């Protein structure tokens, strides 16, 4: 669904102009109460964002285990260990799994687990080029937190030590109005990205894979952390904008919540 | 009495990129679509009341326009509902039919009316991607020719009568669109 | 299970590592007993808004019904967002009033059938039935879980119904026997209303020759929720979604045209 923004390509424009007078200012009255009820769900939106926040330290323990869990920082407990690694199979069939590789004690951890998880997300797969894959591989938890003010999220790439960069964070961080826009206020369907904040990436030497020589961008998943500009720091930007905040959104609302399902490829398209 | 306004702006904006269309000269662009795809979808049905199932499926569509569309003006549309469908079967973020096809026109609301109107009940997905072409084509050639009108006349809006100089001074368009 | 995008992978797993994604498995489904919670809290949010939101819904039935008469503050406002002041003084001299008309006939016969999804539902006979539509509402309640949309259809010589209802039951809980697929709340229940039809006006019903009587297409079959059985209540759900999440807030947006969408 789209707002027309040309008041003459409304779907009903004949019927409205056909209107008598006195009838369209029955509807104008009708704009107007519209308003009033886009106010009031501006109001809902941000008692949801309250309530996301109010929850972050609910879900914390779950993801701070899983992180330690990938690391290989703690063992799997027995009760861990008899649950299913796929959902649908039954005894019979999972004990062929369990059989059909040894142990192998030079494995630590979950190899590979957010480039798994995030690369068998459709719209996230994209963004990785295979120059990128390496460097994936040593990325140890993926992190979302929200604020109220500034109002916005954040997501944190936490890093192993590796020879591409130096840091061990990387944020992105996203600003969003909450309000309707004043002087297109019929639009609003919800909280609207108002600027992207990435950060600065402290590459070792000839190790850049988001640069190339012709020197310029080379397309690569760590542009996420130089997102575009918003207009009062300069178009076509806006809509570059919105895809980097839609990937933003795949990830804290779709892969955190749910990692070891894009893992396992158990959820789909 | 369906609104194509918004794709026949679009069309209007790949042939005649800084040139406008006036309200009154909307409607008009919306009854010869309307009365093209009634005609159209009146003789599809017709066609496929034959058959078993009662199907319409592309190759209906493609008589119906040949019959309904007059000499150049259906070889051009055959061409270009051809292709559109080729794309279409060829094609694969979710992309929408009308993308997936390469066209403006709506290929998901024309399989919905398609259905509704009982014409040979039963339509395949083909059929509104071969319409959806050979109505933007129609729109495509009308605007095209009522844009040059316009600027000839020293004007940046398609008006009305920019519209009646390019149906009545063509004699396919002529003929297909008399009766509107 | 095993039409997993990854499963080879998960197979060649080494068995160390397998218990490590079964444990990941396990702490997963501690992640959506959490969301759970979430959407209760959500619903709870939802109905809390019910009566934040009453008040403007109540005075756009009366503006439609014509019971009262807009403000002034009301009058100037755009009738249509994108028209600049020249193309609106226009728009608004193209049809003089007419004081035999009262409120806004067919606000929610125009508004429904704008939207792509109910237009699909909406036949042709359907259509002089929903002229007599004079408000739709909804409601939302924790006992027992769900919510309720509600037509309001003045005197009319199809059915005697003042209100039909249509009524869904959420689970709000994982489902014990598959737990990872939580998704948010879903349907347990559709509950349809029996329309009493008028002599011969029963659109939803045919016969055809024994002499069976069959489902005839209609939106009103609406009001008659059900192997097939789960394809009908999702799409019969996600229309009463649209219903309550789109088309109820926005009404006048569809009335307009003002949404569109490109399937």
């Amino acid at each position: 669904l789209y707002f027309q923004h040309m008041g003459l390509l409304s779907t009903n424009f004949d019927m409205i102009q056909a209107l008598p007078l006195n009838v369209k200012q029955r509807v104008c009255a009708l704009k107007n109460l519209q308003m009033k009820t886009i106010q009031i769900e501006s109001d809902f939106y941000k008692r949801v964002h309250e309530l996301e926040i109010e929850f972050e330290g609910k879900f914390k323990s779950t993801f701070d285990q899983r992180k330690a869990i990938v690391a290989g920082e703690v063992e799997p407990t027995k009760e861990q260990i008899d649950t299913p690694i796929l959902e649908g199979l039954e005894g019979d069939q999972l004990a062929e799994l369990y059989k059909a590789a040894e142990a192998d004690p030079s494995a630590k951890g979950i190899k590979d687990f957010w480039l798994t998880a995030l690369r068998t997300h459709d719209l996230v797969a994209e963004a990785i080029e295979e120059h990128d894959v390496p460097i994936l591989s040593y990325l140890t938890d993926v992190t979302t937190a929200a604020s109220k003010d500034p109002a916005g999220f954040k997501i944190e790439f936490h890093f192993a030590t590796n020879p591409y960069f130096k840091n061990q964070v990387l944020t992105k961080t996203y600003l969003l109005g909450f309000d309707p826009d004043a002087e297109a206020p019929l639009q609003f369907d919800g909280p609207h990205v108002i600027r992207a904040v990435g950060d600065t990436i402290e590459w070792e030497d000839g190790k850049n894979v988001t640069k190339k020589a012709v020197t310029v961008k080379a397309d690569s998943f760590f542009n996420f952390f130089e997102p575009p500009k918003s207009k009062d720091e300069r178009e076509q930007a806006e809509e570059f904008l919105e895809l980097d905040y839609e990937m933003g959104q795949a990830i804290r609302d779709t892969i955190i919540p749910r990692a070891v399902l894009f893992y396992t490829g158990e959820l789909q398209s | 009495k369906e609104s194509y306004s918004v794709y026949i702006y679009r069309v209007l904006k790949q042939v005649h990129p800084d040139t406008g269309v006036s309200s009154k000269a909307m409607s008009i662009m919306n009854s010869f679509v309307n009365d093209v795809f009634e005609r159209i979808a009146a003789e599809a049905s017709r066609l496929a009341h034959y058959n078993k199932r009662s199907t319409i499926s592309s190759r209906e569509i493609q008589t119906a326009v040949r019959l309904i569309l007059p000499g150049e003006l259906a070889k051009h549309a055959v061409s270009e509902g051809t292709k559109a469908v080729t794309k279409y079967t060829s094609s694969k973020k979710a992309k929408s039919r009308s993308s997936r096809a390469g066209l403006q026109f709506p290929v998901g609301r024309l399989h919905r009316i398609l259905r509704k109107g009982n014409y040979a009940q039963r339509v395949g997905a083909g059929a509104p991607v071969y319409l959806a072409a050979v109505l933007e084509y129609l729109a495509a050639e009308v605007l095209e020719l009522a844009g040059n009108a316009a600027r000839d006349n020293k004007k940046t809006r398609i008006a009305p009568r920019h519209l009646q100089l390019a149906v009545r001074n063509d004699e396919e368009l002529n003929k297909l669109l008399a009766g509107v």
